[PDB]
């Protein structure tokens, strides 16, 4: 019902439009699992925000709102977050979470790219539903929030560190069959 | 009513091999659907999309649909903040991934293609009241240093 | 903590249901 | 400043909103309490009074260290 | 049955009148500070900024004037409550004093003229005008209303007449009671 919308720092998504330059134009894919998964970061945040607020409420909205985007980066990571090469490797991970015999717990796995992508596409998704102004306006700010601690270690998590070194770039070239299924053969 | 279901997967607005529903136009690629669907093990009888299941289980009732929302807030009182905004997700079809507008209009040197092609020129309350009172006393003991480091520079 | 205990403890003291909404009113009002 | 307590405007067309967000809401002073006249629960209450609570001692602590420090620049200008 | 939608709070509010000029036993102070010519002529000013076409603000001029000229010829005859008539009568009264006639439209707030909008329904039943005139004018006394929901924080606070100053309302006297309310 409302119109909203969140000030997304530049440095974020100057590392979006890398993200896609790489992903849609390079023809690379993220190395799954990433070494630092959903979980990981999330919760970094969570406990480096809950040592600075003082008043309890502040700090029960605070870990609500981080398990909340936990369950949504894992209800929307199979359903907006992947682009049209990645669900390949999505798949992928299908199999496997077939042949193991345990579900699928995406937050486990990827990497705070794709995390950033569910946040900028948050606008949206808020936009479509009935949440009161209120809650709409305390959302926004978690998330605003959330961003500009991201934006401080925007290179701890999102720089390509020593691109000679290809065990921990994050972006890997596909192999000849994803190509296959990219191209629609 | 045989309607012609549409010859591009609603997810991703491409052509290819896809599955159709048989209650709405729309058709999906085998790897569109929520989970990806193996084009060799396909669901056997009438296959529908995640909107055509939500809404023959809600049978087109407004009353059960609030009814069942409000039950999944109630259901979900951890993560509240979300509640509401999670009872959509279960009910509408996927589609792929496109940035919002504004983010394509931050830099000049990118544009966008037609195809997607994107080119450069309880025991919780007693832990809050816990952690509450150890970020009081951090701050007023680092409130306390401050006084200390005043006191010994200006005492010099 | 002690502060659950506080709020249990006048549950149990004002006793009645009608009463302790009134007392939670009066605490939301401040 | 005045009142907060609203009318009873029944013939059944009140507006009864339980909110999403309860930890930090202020909504009116027009509350219902369950286990426009916006639905709370106990707990919500009990952390909107809390939360109260901390920030007025918080604030009150910041205010007698902003007159502490005051108090020793001013005495060792002395 | 001619039926118009004031809004729940302009009930409320003259609820709360219904309550002040009864059995507390207030009267409206007066000259008001905001009378019927002042909010009437703001109303048609910004509504007019809004209006393009001609006939809609020669439609909104016209409704404005008419509504002007039925509060200076209705506040008198069925807009005033029996506990505020000597008010009334005592202004009028001093008119005659000072050879200056009365028209309420420059002395009586805006409750008065709320009042006059609340009857409306029934003036408009008691007519033989047709029925897209009737329809017209009610959709320009509800736009009217609706400006009036925005603008109820700055018309109709209270202020407890008791304890502070000029309030919305005033306290009367023992002879005041004596001589309006039981003659
Ligand atoms: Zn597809
Ligand atoms: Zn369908």
């Amino acid at each position: 019902t409302p119109k909203i919308s969140l000030q997304i720092p530049i440095k974020l998504k100057s590392v979006l439009v890398d993200d896609w330059e790489y992903v849609t134009k390079d023809k690379k894919i993220c190395r799954l699992p990433a070494d630092v998964t959903v979980e990981m970061v999330l919760n970094k945040y969570e406990h480096e925000v809950s040592q600075e607020l003082e008043s309890p409420g502040s700090q029960s909205q605070l870990s609500e709102y981080c398990a909340g985007l936990k369950l949504y980066f894992d209800k929307c990571l199979g359903n907006m977050l992947l682009y049209r090469l990645e669900r390949l490797q999505y798949d992928e991970l299908l199999k496997k979470s077939s042949k193991d015999q345990k579900p699928l717990v995406p937050i486990r796995i990827y990497g705070a790219i794709h995390l950033l992508r569910l946040i900028s596409v948050l606008p949206e998704l808020i936009s479509s539903t009935t949440m009161d102004l209120q809650s709409c306006q305390l959302l926004i700010k978690q998330t605003e929030d959330f961003l500009v601690w991201l934006l401080m270690h925007v290179d701890e998590y999102f720089n390509d560190k020593d691109p000679n070194r290809s065990d921990d770039a994050l972006y890997v070239n596909t192999s000849s069959q994803y190509e296959g299924v990219a191209l629609g053969m | 009513i045989d309607f012609e279901n549409e010859d591009f997967c609603s997810a991703c607005n491409q052509s290819g091999s896809f599955l159709c529903c048989d209650t709405c136009p729309k058709s999906f690629h085998f790897l569109c659907l929520d989970p990806p669907i193996d084009p060799n093990n396909l669901p056997k009888g009438d296959w529908h999309c995640n909107e055509c299941k939500f809404k023959i289980f809600i049978n087109n009732s407004m009353a059960t649909l609030k009814k069942i929302e409000s039950n999944f807030i109630k259901q979900n009182n951890n993560v509240k903040i979300f509640a509401k905004l999670l009872f959509n997700i279960d009910s509408h079809n996927p589609k792929q991934f496109q940035l919002p507008n504004y983010i394509k209009e931050t830099f000049p040197a990118v544009k966008t293609g037609s195809r997607g092609q994107y080119s450069d020129e309880d025991e919780n309350s007693i832990k809050y009241d816990f952690f509450d009172k150890i970020y009081k006393s951090k701050m007023v003991q680092k409130r306390k240093l401050f006084q200390f480091q005043e006191s010994l520079i200006d005492k010099l | 903590n002690e502060e659950v205990t506080f709020f249990e403890k006048a549950k149990r003291y004002i006793g009645n249901k009608h009463l302790y909404t009134e007392f939670l009113k009066i605490l939301n009002l401040y | 400043k005045v009142w907060k307590k609203q009318r009873l405007i029944n013939k059944k067309n009140q507006l009864y909103y339980e909110p999403l967000q309860k930890i930090g809401y202020q909504n009116n002073g027009n509350i219902q309490i369950i286990p426009k006249i916006t639905q709370i629960d106990e707990n919500s209450i009990k952390y909107d009074f809390f939360d109260k609570i901390y920030k007025s001692k918080m604030v009150q602590k910041r205010k007698l260290f902003q007159f502490q420090e005051s108090l020793i620049d001013k005495l060792v200008s002395n």
